[PDB]
């Protein structure tokens, strides 16, 4: 059976949060790195100096670390994920 | 011309920008701080010039006393 919840949010006025912490895993973005507004960074993500992440990209570090190095770019609609092993 | 106020204001503005750059921030990140820095630099440069004048004035008297003490030898 599919039993819905009356309280589930249909429209969230805040939109999707760009920075999704996961416990103590907080995405780290360098002050001189460009991250597009609608990008999602979750968990163990590090974005270093001079790098850029463009519109619609998703970087989900919930199983392992994700690192974008110096002056590197992850372009539009890329998905970057990782596994335990 | 090139007054102490202008040199000091330029140095204060440069100080704020250099500080922003060192922190990898945009040059004009907090512009009111640039205004504050220009004011402080102008004040500091003017005060330094006045202090230099006063320092030369005191050194003059002190060298005068040293010279008198030395000249007392040939009496
Ligand atoms: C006359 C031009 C220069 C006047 C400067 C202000 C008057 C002099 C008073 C001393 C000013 C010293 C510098 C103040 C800022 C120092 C560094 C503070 C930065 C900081 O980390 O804490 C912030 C507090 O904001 C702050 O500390 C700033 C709070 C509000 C001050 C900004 C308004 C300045 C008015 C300039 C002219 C206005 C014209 C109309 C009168 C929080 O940062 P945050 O979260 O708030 O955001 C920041 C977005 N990166």
């Amino acid at each position: 059976q599919v039993t819905p919840s009356p309280d589930r949010v249909k429209w969230d006025y805040r939109g999707q949060r760009q920075i999704i912490p996961l416990g103590q895993w907080l995405p780290k973005v360098a002050v001189d790195a460009y991250v597009a507004p609608n990008v999602v960074l979750a968990g163990q993500v590090t974005v270093w100096d001079g790098s850029s992440v463009w519109n619609g990209a998703v970087l989900r570090g919930d199983l392992n670390k994700i690192t974008v190095g110096f002056c590197s770019n992850v372009q539009e609609r890329c998905v970057v994920h990782a596994a335990w092993s | 011309p090139i007054s102490a106020t202008m040199v000091g204001a330029l140095l204060g503005l440069g100080t704020q920008m250099y500080s922003n750059a060192l922190r990898k921030l945009p040059y004009m990140r907090h512009p009111w701080e640039h205004v504050v820095g220009m004011g402080l630099g102008a004040v500091f440069a003017n005060q330094l010039v006045k202090w230099d004048v006063k320092l030369k004035e005191d050194l003059d008297v002190m060298l005068a006393k040293a010279r008198a003490a030395n000249e007392r030898r040939y009496f």
